[PDB]
């Protein structure tokens, strides 16, 4: 529940209006995979599941 | 290397003893060259050509 | 020593991870002709087994900025290094350019392109950047002798990592971090002088003879 | 830092032969500051 309601802010900060802001998407994508312990690392392919 | 039982040979790197494999380049083979010193991590002074 | 490394200086990677006993020193190496992927040569235990430095050495070519690299690669057809610069590393023996690959191994997803020599410099996947790795140094500062740092591929966002996987401590471009240290080797020296690591002939007399071994396919072992 | 900043800014318009109006103002802003820094350094040395 905590993770689902936490990244919803980023969903609004990267999809401005029907488009993808390249000035922030590139930074966000790097940060998502900067730490492997993200996006539910237990069962998202990071931990091997 | 010098195997101390067959003379000067060439040995594999797997069993390359440090004392046997170690050699030296000098001049005027007599006089019993003194102990090494001046451990400088630079290019060093001019040497043989 | 300020470690100028004025775009012409041999360098070797000297990073390792504390795995077996004391982070045994491993150096990145490759042979080129044959398997393109790089491997690791132990070097701390040089007394029992000598290291293989013939194919382990690397040389430095360019130290341009990120924007300078972008301009150069957009328009194609002696100076000290500065922290946060694009780097160009070549294999000394096989004369190939150190780069990354487009394939992975280990059967896990774990997106990590293999590190291997490239036939030609062009391809946008050859350069690396020495990014800040410790608080002791800062972006825009110089580089010192034996200064640990992190190398990031220009194309692959993943760092250059010593992937201590189930194998024999492979090197893979995964999104981990390890302080890759660089140690220097011979540089601009006197013309016609002896150097450690030079393949040489020991000649006696004008043209009398030279140090040799028995020819190939000899009756006795070539010892 | 200012010298490195302007040098990096130089490797942005090198390919292009036309400098935009926004780029012209930014160049003037940095150079007008660099001159002030240079004058301050001179006053530390004059009167030797």
């Amino acid at each position: 529940c905590g993770g689902e309601r936490y990244l919803d802010f980023l969903r609004f900060a990267v999809f401005v209006n029907g488009e993808s802001v390249e000035e922030n998407a590139n930074v966000v994508v790097r940060l998502l995979i900067r730490k492997p312990e993200c996006f539910g690392p237990a069962l998202r392919g990071e931990g091997g599941s | 290397a010098l195997t101390e039982d067959q003379g000067l040979v060439v040995v594999d790197a797997c069993k390359a003893h440090t004392k046997a494999t170690s050699f030296c380049f000098r001049v005027s083979k007599e006089k019993l060259d003194t102990a090494p010193k001046r451990d400088v991590e630079g290019m060093g002074p001019p040497e043989i050509k | 020593e300020v470690q100028f490394l004025r775009t012409d200086d041999e360098v070797v990677l000297q990073c390792s991870a504390t795995v077996l006993k004391e982070q045994l020193k491993l150096c990145l190496a490759a042979e080129g002709f044959g398997n393109r992927l790089c491997f690791l040569e132990p070097t701390s235990n040089a007394q029992n087994v000598p290291p293989d430095l013939a194919i382990c050495c690397f040389t430095l070519e360019q130290s341009l900025s990120v924007r300078a690299l972008q301009e150069m690669l957009a328009n194609t057809v002696h100076r000290t290094l500065l922290y946060g610069h694009a780097i160009l590393l070549r294999h000394a023996h096989s004369r190939m350019y150190l780069s990354c690959l487009t394939t992975s191994r280990s059967m896990t997803d774990k997106l990590a392109f293999d590190v291997g020599l490239q036939e030609d410099a062009t391809g946008e996947a050859c350069w690396w950047t020495m990014h800040p790795a410790s608080k002791q140094r800062s972006e825009g500062e110089k580089v010192r002798v034996g200064d640990d740092l992190i190398l990031v591929s220009v194309s692959s966002e993943r760092y250059l990592h010593l992937s201590t996987a189930s194998g024999e401590l492979q090197v893979d471009a995964s999104f981990m971090q390890t302080l890759w240290n660089m140690n220097p080797i011979c540089s601009c020296c006197e013309e016609g002088y002896v150097t450690g690591g030079h393949v040489l002939r020991l000649f006696h007399g004008h043209m009398d003879e030279c140090l040799t071994i028995s020819a190939a396919d000899s009756d006795d072992q070539r010892r | 830092r200012l010298q490195e900043s302007i040098s990096d800014f130089y490797w942005y318009y090198s390919g292009k032969d036309v400098i935009e109006e926004q780029g012209k103002r930014n160049f003037s802003k940095a150079m007008s500051v660099a001159k002030q820094v240079f004058n301050s350094l001179t006053e530390y040395i004059q009167g030797p």
